[PDB]
This record gives C-alpha cells, structure tokens and sequence, in this order.
C-alpha cells in the first residue's frame, strides 16, 4: 500500500558541499522513516531510524528530519566516502518499501567526450555478423545522447549502449554504443555515422567511415 | 558485533528454484528476527520476507508470497530463502539482514521492520543460457594527439571475462565496459584504451581475454589497418 518517492535520484556534489535528500509517503506513517547508505559491492548501512535518530557510529554530519508524509536526510559538509546511493524506506506498515534511491556523484568541470568509430574488422565481416561501436570517452557530466546514421538514415533498435561506474580518479565517464548488423545488411551501405550531443560540445559531433576504407 | 553473510549458487535456471541461505554471529540467533532484502540490476530494494528465530514464524510481501519460503535453522544460526519458478525478474543481489521492530502506539499493534545490519549480499542470475566462450574482435582507430583502440568480446556466457592489455604491462587509459546481455542470452562487452597516436606504428597492442567458466584464453592483437 505505501509508496515512498524520493528526490532527486540522483545528486552531483563535491566534497565540502551540505546536501539534502527528500523523501514522501504516499501517506502518513509517523516517524517510521529509516535512511540506508548503499556503495557498490558492500553491505548496506542504516544510519538513521524513526526519521530522526542516528544509528551508533554514525557520523553527525548525518541527519533525518520530519514526520507524517515529508522527510529529509541531510549530509553536513560532504566527505568522500559519503558519495554513495541513499535509500528512504517506511516501516509503518507491511510490506516495507524503499524509495527508488539518489546516487550522490561527484561534480567536475564539464568536459566534453572524446568521439571515435570501429568499423568491424574484416575478420568479423568474414563471419557474417559485424559490430559497428561507437566510443565516447572521458566525458562529464553522465548525461549525453548518440545517435547511429546509415547512409543518412537513423537506425533505431539494434544498438546497445554501456556507460562506465564514475572514474575514481578524474570523475569523467565513458560510454559505448554498439550496432548489430548482419554482414549483409552491413555490406549494402555505404556511410555509417555515430552522432553524439553533450553538454561540453556546443555543435554535435559525427564521426564516419566509408564502409571499406 | 553482528555479522551476516549469504551464500548461494550464481546461477539458476528459468522455472526452477532459488535458494539463498544466511549464516549469522556473534548474537543470540533465536532472540531476533530475520530478513531477506533483493535489488535487481537496475531496480530498487525489495523486502522479500522475514522470520522468528525463535518459533519460525515467517511473513511475507505480498507480491512474492505466492512463491516464497523463508526457513530457518537455530542450531546451525542459518535462516534460508527458496523462490519457486523463477525468471529473468529474479536476478538480483540477495541480501539477508536483521529486522527490528516496535509498538506503534495501537492496540496490539507493531510496527513492521527496518533493518539495522545486514550482509555484503549474493548476486543470483536466472538464465537458461549454456556457457560459451567469447569471440574476440579488435576495434582499430589518427590526427589527434590520442587515438584509441580496443577489443570487442562478444557472445559469452555466463559473467565474467577479463581483459588485460599486452599481458598487463598496459593499464593506464583503460576502460573495459560493463557487460550487457543481449537478447541471444548472451553477454557482449568492449575494452578500449586511449594511447598516443605516434605510438600507433611502433608499439604492439593485444589485448588477453580470459574466460574461467568456459576455460577460453584468447589473444588478439590490435593493430591499424
């Protein structure tokens, strides 16, 4: 029956920062409220319980508010082990339910993606089913767009795109936009163009080949 | 003080069943209550079900009791999860957790839970795929100063592969991408690595795909054309 919404899903911060994360219920449930701290590959945590108490342990820089359908999690002055996914969850009635999450990341200065296109080997086009893979490297912020051109035409379905967990480094991402074509599909064109949108490039970028080139 | 930890098998097949058991320390097993939490790939946290430790008394979410047995073992300090008939909806990390509870203020009535520990979690995947090896392709570039390249590992099952760039020696500028399963059941993924142009007719790039389940080793040599 009760649904909790979180906001934002998702957060960019820097270390330093104090952030708030949001959480309402579809509807009252007191100050049954509790807030988990979720990294990748590592047991979950509570860290705050009945919408206000701190969990022993935990940090004050960590801090819930509200009751009935509004709450809040605040982070006072951001460390870098707190950029992590943060998750509400009710527990006012059964079933719990967990809201859908905010994974905070860490800002940078936009950069935009470094563009190349691989035509499939000639290997791959001997087996008769070839790859066309269009690379974006090293970009920020996550969000950006590619669209796959054949002789001009916009090819939609067929493609799948993988985009790489934040860089603990350089905080950059990178994304991969593979095309499946049978050979013989692939060999009845002729341009085949990855187009790609992003914040950091104020003109859209194409890279082509010319099918055996 | 409290520890926990799942064990499972990786893999099940459609249809069949899911069993995930929870080992607990350094507690009084039987004196709290027990916890199966899941996150699929891509999807938020699910509570699955919850029981005694004490009399086995289970609850259950709805959306899965049709399906779902939660047991428990005191002398061993073990509760388990078994999830009947299967599918692809099920793949999920499956965590086991301790489940607290109180008084609501109503007559006769508590809360329901949250979880105050829980344990590092078990990935379980559903799928009918059979294992196989990867092929391997190269993906060859060079005006810039940086060129990249890399390696396309196609069609394997099931996760993982690694990639190493010319048996190690090569690390920096690496990206080796998540898989992503393609509607064969089978995963597909590219490693790329951004070099310097200049280098691109000197230096020798290849790329060593290892895949334990299906013991493949292959080595493709990446190079322009």
């Amino acid at each position: 029956d009760i649904q909790v919404t979180q906001s934002p899903s998702s957060l960019s911060a820097s270390v330093g920062d104090t952030v708030t994360i949001t959480c309402r219920a579809s509807q009252s449930i007191s100050t049954w409220l509790a807030w988990y701290q979720l990294k990748p590959g590592k047991a979950p945590k509570v860290l705050i319980y009945k919408a206000s108490s701190l969990e022993s342990g935990v940090p004050s820089r960590f801090s819930g508010s509200g009751s009935g359908t509004d709450f809040t999690l605040t982070i006072t002055t951001l460390q870098s082990e707190d950029f992590a996914t943060y998750y509400c969850q009710q527990y006012s009635s059964k079933p719990p339910t967990f809201g859908q999450g905010t994974k905070v990341e860490f800002k940078r200065a936009v950069a935009a993606p470094s563009v190349f296109i691989f035509p499939p080997s000639e290997d791959q086009v001997k087996s008769g089913t070839v790859s066309v893979v269009c690379l974006l490297n090293n970009f920020y912020p996550r969000e950006a767009s590619v669209k796959w051109k054949v002789d001009g035409v916009l090819k939609t379905g067929n493609s799948q795109e993988s985009v790489t967990e934040q860089d603990s480094k350089d905080n950059t991402y990178s994304l991969s936009s593979t095309l499946t074509l049978s050979n013989t599909d692939y060999q009845s064109h002729n341009v085949y163009a990855c187009e790609v949108t992003h914040q950091g490039l104020s003109s859209p970028v194409t890279k082509s080949f010319n099918r055996g080139e | 003080q409290v520890q926990l930890q799942e064990s499972g098998p990786g893999l099940v097949k459609p249809s069949e069943t899911l069993s995930v058991t929870c080992a607990v320390s350094g507690v009084s097993f039987s004196s709290f209550w027990w916890g199966w939490i899941r996150q699929p790939p891509g999807k938020g946290l699910e509570w699955v079900g919850t029981i005694y430790g004490s009399s086995g008394r289970a609850e259950y979410n709805p959306s899965l009791k049709s399906r779902t047995t939660v047991s428990r073992d005191t002398s061993k300090s073990q509760f388990s999860l078994e999830l009947t008939s299967v599918t692809a909806a099920d793949t999920a990390i499956y965590y086991c957790s301790r489940g607290l509870f109180q008084p609501n203020g109503f007559s006769f009535t508590l809360t329901s839970y949250w979880f105050d520990v829980w344990g590092p979690g078990v990935l379980v995947t559903v799928s009918s795929a059979s294992t196989k090896g990867p092929s391997v392709f190269p993906l060859a570039p060079t005006s810039e100063s940086t060129a990249a390249l890399g390696c396309l590992v196609k069609d394997y099952f099931p996760e993982p592969v690694t990639v190493s760039w010319n048996s190690g020696s090569l690390t920096s500028g690496v990206h080796t991408f998540p898989a992503v399963l393609q509607s064969s059941g089978l995963y597909s993924l590219s490693s790329v690595v951004t070099v310097p142009s200049s280098s691109l007719g000197t230096q020798t790039y290849v790329c060593n795909v290892n895949h334990k389940p299906s013991n493949t080793k292959v080595d493709k040599r990446v190079e322009i054309k």
